[PDB]
């Protein structure tokens, strides 16, 4: 059961590992359309 | 290994707090499954068969053929859920002999 | 050491666990920026 | 047991295959050791020798017991990982093997 636990725990990390990586690609794409739309209202 | 003769189906990244969740899983032809099996809904990191949320019973497949894959769903109630408490939560099959036989991707209730 | 590599897992994930709430935090209020931004500046 | 070496300022991304400056801190909690190692581990290591490279922790000069002094090593990128995707810790193990500090994770990209 020590075993199972600590098998379920690398599961639950590897998903939340790769999620992170999605999530911070999504946050540089959300980050450039932001600048390009505030580089829009200047001109 | 053995830790995947369950298989949790089309789990989500995340269900609404407290709302009823439908919990869908197949027994592989490696488990002979028994009436006092369970499935509980633990917090990511647990240490034993105790540390979960809540839980239910996983009902006896009728007409049970051992060895053949089998589906199963399970209706956890709104009230038993976790609230939006910034924690991941798993699902773990419990066997009525303690071993964890099968444990999904995490979710948080957001 | 079963339980050391227990522990350094179990703080290992709580660390990324915070991470992409975080980055997902985040994402969400950037896109309240984007639609605010756009609505500006297209429909 | 397990947080008696403190890594400080441990980043969350250090650039692959590089030169890397890791700053550490001994608490007068546990006693140096000049076979002391701090070892870079993947996340999710199961034993000490699951480490990926490691330099030997070097003693202080003029240790006194019970002290607080940090230290710094100088991995070079030869020994690091590549960008792999992977999260990685340090820790620190002793002498006799016992590991007591590991920090957050971090990758290499």
């Amino acid at each position: 059961e020590s075993v199972a636990s600590h098998f379920a725990l690398v599961t639950a990390y590897e998903d939340i590992k790769k999620r992170l990586k999605d999530s911070e690609k999504e946050n540089s794409l959300l980050k450039k359309r932001i600048r390009f739309l505030e580089e829009k209202l200047i001109a | 290994s053995n830790f995947a003769h369950v298989i949790f189906q089309n789990v989500a990244k995340s269900y609404l707090p407290n709302a009823h969740l439908e919990c869908h899983y197949t027994l592989t032809p490696y488990i002979h499954p028994h009436p006092k099996d369970w499935v509980g809904i633990f917090k990511v990191g647990w240490s034993t068969a105790r540390d979960y949320y809540t839980f239910l019973w996983s009902p006896m497949p009728e007409h049970y053929v051992e060895g053949s894959t089998v589906n199963c769903v399970l209706a956890f109630q709104g009230y038993y859920l976790p609230n939006d408490d910034g924690e991941f939560y798993q699902f773990c099959y419990v066997t009525h002999k303690g071993e964890i036989r099968g444990a999904s991707t995490p979710f948080q209730f957001r």
